[PDB]
RNA sequence: AGAGGGCGUGAAACCGUUAAGAGGUAAACGGGUGGGGUCCGCGCAGUCCGCCCGGAGGAUUCAACCCGGCGGCGGGUCCGGCCGUGUCGGCGGCCCGGCGGAUCUUUCCCGCGCGGGGGACCGUCCCCCGACCGGCGACCGGCCGCCGCCGGGCGCAUUUCCA
RNA sequence: ACCCACCCGACCCGUCUUGAAACACGGACCAAGGAGUCUAACACGUGCGCGAGUCGGGGGCUCGCACGAAAGCCGCCGUGG
RNA sequence: GGAGCGUCGGGCCCAUACCCGGCCGUCGCCGGCAGUCGAGAGUGGACGGGAGCGGCGGGGGCGGCGCGCGCGCGCGCCCGCCCCCGGAGCCCCGCGGACGCUACGCCGCGACGAGUAGGAGGGCCGCUGCGGUGAGCCUUGAAGCCUAGGGCGCGGGCCCGGG
């Protein structure tokens, strides 16, 4: 029930969203992985630029 | 912080700040904006006037880019380009007037708040209101339109 | 320097001893007056009243100016109408009292009170007693014992109150600037009525304690101050 | 400061010692050993330290400079008294008063030397 | 038994500031002294404002310095603001200023130092003038936060104009029954 | 002869036995413990005449007697030796407690100590 | 083994005993005293210490005073020099001072009207000396005054100690 | 603070209730366990930073992470909010 | 011949009410104190000429704004001084300032204090883990456990002794 003002709010958590959260812990392992498998190609590409085409 | 909230000062408390004559049931009211219409109208249309109800015209496929013309006013104009342009000028002794491209600093259209300082200008812009038109003339200037 | 500046400190000094012993001197001469004034005030009633006897005549004294009203029930389940009136008396604890001069409007919120109060019309000696057992004085809103004429005269001095017996003549003879003295005195607080009351709840007319006893409120402040 | 880093150091430094309803603080060249902002010794650009001499007999005055803190190697300057009693507390006076070095403190000063001579002397029965 | 009520006898009001801030306590224990040791009402005006809050002390925009300035007869004073002081790009000539403040943004402190003019800390304020003698207390806007927009008589009560709480405006966020005529009623 | 504190007042205490807990009496599981009451009906918690008294604010101690032992000191719990130098210039109004957990050798470190400086120990004769 | 093979520590409920005390209004409780126990602090005078003083006894060395040395403080003449704030003079760092700029110039250079770099210009940051002023806890050097320590001298109407 | 005595006082707590010592319910006793949490969104208050701006994400550059899945920096500093 | 009923006296009895006093807390005081004169405060101080027992010859006011501890004064000798706290000796001291001053400290005056539901503040109350920090404690005995032992705190609780 509303008490006294305030913006009369949809919140979208009515499915099972606990099931579906997705965290980030990962993110700084997968920060690293890019990086390093971006040093890798690199090497690879040995006078080519990194960049690409 | 725990440590900080209610709930530490409410242990040894019966009710737990919630009354014993009525208590703290589940959802008493129905859940969420239930009875918009019927047992929470008065709510509903003394803080939300408007609410309910159909208003003005559909529009399918909106992709805001189309209708996108940021604003900008003659208030802070001179803000755009660096002092010394406002200030080789007011010297210089030609009767130049620097230009001010408004679309490179990011604003389609210039409307017309505020004084102008008396000082001429060339603005180029995408679009301009009457006021400003008349405002940026006035000082002894020019408006440009551009694509 | 230093020869001339303490001269001139003990000459301050001096001026000082000098101004005291002045403001003592007129105390001491307003006291004298004031107790020739109230000679003359109660001789001059009998005075009128014999010559009135002389002739087949009467002397219809005047109707009192002041009285003193003491709060005589408590502070439980007390109407909204005599509880506003009571702490417009300042009467808000039982037996606290307070001097109010009368006057229709006056007298009628006293009536608007009657079954809560105790009052009438106090004698000289009533005025000495309360003022030098139970003097207060409001003093920044801080109740204040007037030991001193310095509070006294701090407060009220800009109204030639300068002592406790200018401010005891100002109460009894309800001068010009009565409701200033009496508003400085903070109510006074009385004890329990010593060897008891009648009756609280009735009437002084009817046997009680309530009401206007006019002169009989003499009795009841020498057993309570 | 002095004032600014007393606001730093209050209620948090390592020599402090509240407990059972009294507060101390054992920073050195604090006679008193008081957590006061007057009887401080990390503190002030002057300070007092009555220290008892590692001899066993005798007190050390521990003045500071002012010269240069920033080098605290350099900033403190001892000085053994190891005199008749009467007479160590005389010049611990005047070294504190005819300098007019921190004279707020002095007489607590005059009181810790002669706890300290107190203290080493023989005891008891 | 005293019949008082006990109901308003403690006053709400601050005492010292809620911040823990070192150098704003040094401020307060010196105009503490002043506000109690002067006769100045400046000190006392002053001191109660280190108190406030961030909300109660607002910002003074450079503009708004200026103009209390230009008006007539205090000129050759200092300007005095326990808020911050801000820049104004919407204004371009910038008198010579004596400034007083807690902050000074530091655009608005190159205008006004570039003008000539003088910044003061409160510290530096005192020992220039301990009774506060020719200055200009100003203020910023107390009711520029956008939140007072939202108090008042409440949306949709008659002859209100009291910005309500919306998710987000446009042509179906309110707007209906209850604001236009064709839709039930209006306020 | 012991060591005399500086002002030996008489300490005068409004309330000497323990407020105990509405009901420790008659159950094994309450503890003595106080415990404000906070029962609908309660006996005790609405001031009834004849039952266990309430603690206030009332019964608080005078200020300048509060913490005063019987002796005269205030306790201060000394932890090892370098900590009693602190006490070194109260000695006439604070005395030295020794911890509980503190070694029967250094205890007696602590004692000799305290006894040079003249500040009152509070549980010397003791370890052994 | 007061760790004995489901055995570290071993709480409470509950039970056994040992000791003490009580006992016809179920017990238990609050307030107030009394009596008894348990220990705890004493005292085999607790007359508790500390200053200063007066006296009578013993005790070593110095204070006071200079002299030599060291260290510290404080001071102004800012005296001499280092130090830094505001201002003015050098246009002097300006290219031997760099960044920033929608300020300018493609008279320039290089690379392809644009990019990069110079070159002007403005804003900002640094050298030279003189002058005025806040002479600022930012330091040195001499001089002064004062303090303290060490070492010399001072032998006893001074000097501490002890009872 | 252990026990005993005596005078005065004194019904059993919890709870719902206008009203509980109730012939209203729960409760033989003790131990351990045991109930206003976290996420998201909003609003107001307060504290701090910057201020006509502010912002950090997401991404990237710096390390084998001992402490690091931190810390730092970014014509990305602002695509964007 | 009331210990009954109606009318009335004195006298005495006691509530957490009233009065006085103590002590705790809360509220209030534009409260006080970062080191100064001063109690109806109603000035202080240069400095220049002219002078001196002169003064400012104003109300039965009973009086506050002016008067009798000095203004000039005792000493050096009509003329000079009327001097400095590193010393006036101090009830006020403006030359420097607590035993006191964790300024979230310390101190002073008044007033007040029922409380369910509910709200807020403070907890040197309590539990477990983390960064700091205690040259912390601990086999010369940690945690826990038990205790007719000693205490502190209004209380949450806490600290010591013994086992
Ligand atoms: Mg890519
Ligand atoms: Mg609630
Ligand atoms: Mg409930
Ligand atoms: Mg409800
Ligand atoms: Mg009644
Ligand atoms: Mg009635
Ligand atoms: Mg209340
Ligand atoms: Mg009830
Ligand atoms: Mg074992
Ligand atoms: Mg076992
Ligand atoms: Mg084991
Ligand atoms: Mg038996
Ligand atoms: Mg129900
Ligand atoms: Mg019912
Ligand atoms: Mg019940
Ligand atoms: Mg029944
Ligand atoms: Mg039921
Ligand atoms: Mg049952
Ligand atoms: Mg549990
Ligand atoms: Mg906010
Ligand atoms: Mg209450
Ligand atoms: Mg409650």
């Amino acid at each position: 029930a509303p008490s006294r003002n305030g913006m009369i709010l949809k919140p979208h958590f009515h499915k099972d969203w606990q099931r579906r959260v997705a965290t980030w812990f990962n993110q700084p392992a997968r920060k690293i992985r890019r990086r390093k498998a971006r040093q890798a190609r690199a090497r690879r590409i040995a006078p080519r630029p990194a960049s690409g085409p | 912080p725990s440590r900080l909230r209610k709930t530490r000062k409410l242990r040894g408390h019966v009710s737990h700040g919630h009354g014993r004559i009525g208590k703290h049931r589940k959802h008493p009211g129905g859940r969420g904006n239930a009875g918009g219409m019927h047992h929470h109208r008065i709510n509903f249309d003394k803080y939300h006037p408007g609410y309910f109800g159909k208003v003005g015209m559909r529009h399918y496929h909106l992709k805001r880019n189309q209708s996108f013309c940021p604003t900008v006013n003659l208030d802070k104009l001179w803000t755009l380009v660096s002092e010394q342009t406002r200030v080789n000028a007011a010297k210089n002794k030609t009767g130049a007037a620097p230009i001010i491209d408004v679309v490179r600093s990011g604003y389609y259209k210039v409307l017309g708040k505020g004084k102008l300082p008396k000082q001429p200008v060339i603005v180029k812009a995408k679009f301009f209101s009457r006021r400003a038109e008349e405002k940026i003339k006035g000082v002894g200037g020019a408006c440009v339109l551009v694509a | 320097n230093f020869a001339e500046l303490k001269i001139k400190r003990l000459r301050k000094k001096f001026a000082q001893k000098m101004l005291r012993k002045a403001r003592r001197k007129l105390i001491y001469e307003k006291a004298k007056h004031y107790h020739k004034e109230y000679r003359q005030m109660y001789r001059t009633e009998i005075r009128m009243a014999r010559m009135a006897r002389k002739a087949g005549n009467f002397y219809v004294p005047a109707e009192p100016k002041l009285a003193f009203v003491i709060r005589i029930r408590g502070i439980n389940g007390v109407s909204p109408k005599v509880r506003k009136v009571l702490q417009l008396l300042r009467l808000r604890q039982i037996f606290n009292g307070t001097f109010v001069k009368l006057n229709k409007a006056s007298i009628n919120m006293l009536r608007i009170v009657e079954p809560y109060i105790a009052w009438g019309y106090p004698n000289l000696k009533s005025v000495n007693e309360l003022i030098y057992k139970r003097g207060y004085g409001k003093i920044n809103k801080k109740r204040i014992a007037l030991t001193d004429n310095a509070l006294i005269a701090r407060s009220l001095g800009k109204y030639g109150i300068i002592c406790m017996e200018d401010l005891i003549h100002e109460i009894y003879t309800v001068g010009k600037r009565f409701k200033e003295a009496n508003n400085f005195l903070w109510p006074f607080k009385l004890s329990s009525p010593r060897g008891g009351m009648k009756k609280k709840t009735t009437h002084f007319v009817e046997g009680e304690d309530a009401g206007n006893r006019e002169d009989q409120i003499n009795r009841l402040i020498r057993r309570m101050n | 400061s002095a004032h600014l880093q007393w606001m730093v150091v209050r209620n948090c430094s390592s020599f402090l010692i509240k407990r059972n309803k009294q507060t101390y603080s054992t920073e050195p060249n604090n006679l008193k050993a008081r957590n006061s902002f007057r009887y401080n010794g990390l503190i002030h650009r002057k300070t007092v330290g009555v220290e008892p001499a590692a001899d066993g007999k005798g007190v050390v005055v521990v003045m500071k400079r002012r010269s240069g803190q920033r080098k605290p190697a350099t900033s403190y300057v001892r000085t053994t008294i190891n005199k008749n009693a009467r007479a160590t507390l005389s010049s611990i006076r005047h070294m504190i008063r005819k300098n007019k070095y921190h004279p707020d403190l002095r007489m607590a000063a005059i009181r810790r030397a002669s706890a300290i001579l107190r203290s080493q002397k023989p005891v008891m029965v | 038994g005293v019949d008082i009520r006990h109901n308003k006898d403690r006053k709400v009001r601050r005492k010292e500031p809620k911040s823990q801030d070192i150098y704003l306590r040094l401020l307060v224990k010196l105009y503490r002294f002043l506000a109690r040791r002067t006769n100045s009402t400046f000190n006392q005006v002053v001191l109660k404002r280190l108190f406030m809050s961030r909300t109660n002390r607002p910002p003074l925009s450079l503009s708004r310095m200026i103009r209390k300035m230009k008006l007539p007869g205090r000129e050759g004073k200092t300007a005095v603001v326990v808020g911050t002081i801000t820049d104004d790009v919407r204004v371009q000539e910038v008198p010579k200023l004596k400034v007083c403040a807690l902050r000074v943004s530091s655009r608005a402190r190159s205008r006004i130092l570039k003008a000539g003019g003088k910044i003061l800390t409160f510290d530096q304020l005192a020992l220039d003038s301990p009774k506060g003698c020719g200055t200009v207390l100003l203020s910023g806007p107390r009711k520029g936060r956008e939140v007072y927009r939202h108090f008042g008589k409440a949306p949709g009560t008659p002859h209100s104009h009291t910005k309500p709480y919306v998710r987000s405006k446009g042509r179906k966020f309110e707007r209906a029954r209850g604001r236009r005529a064709s839709r039930g009623y209006k306020n | 002869a012991a060591l005399r504190p500086l002002v030996k007042p008489k300490i005068v205490k409004k309330r000497t036995k323990k407020f105990i807990r509405h009901q420790s009496d008659r159950y094994v599981k309450i503890k003595r413990n106080w415990r404000k009451p906070r029962g609908i009906d309660n006996r005790v918690r609405r001031r009834f005449k004849g039952q266990i008294l309430m603690p206030n604010i009332g019964y608080g101690s005078n200020k300048k007697t509060k913490h005063m032992l019987p002796s005269g000191f205030r306790k201060f719990l000394v932890h090892n030796v370098k900590e009693l130098e602190v006490l070194l210039m109260c000695n006439k109004s604070y005395c030295a407690e020794i911890a509980h957990n503190v070694s029967s050798k250094n205890r007696k470190a602590i004692v000799e100590r305290a006894a040079q400086l003249a500040i009152r120990v509070t549980n010397p004769n003791a370890r052994l």
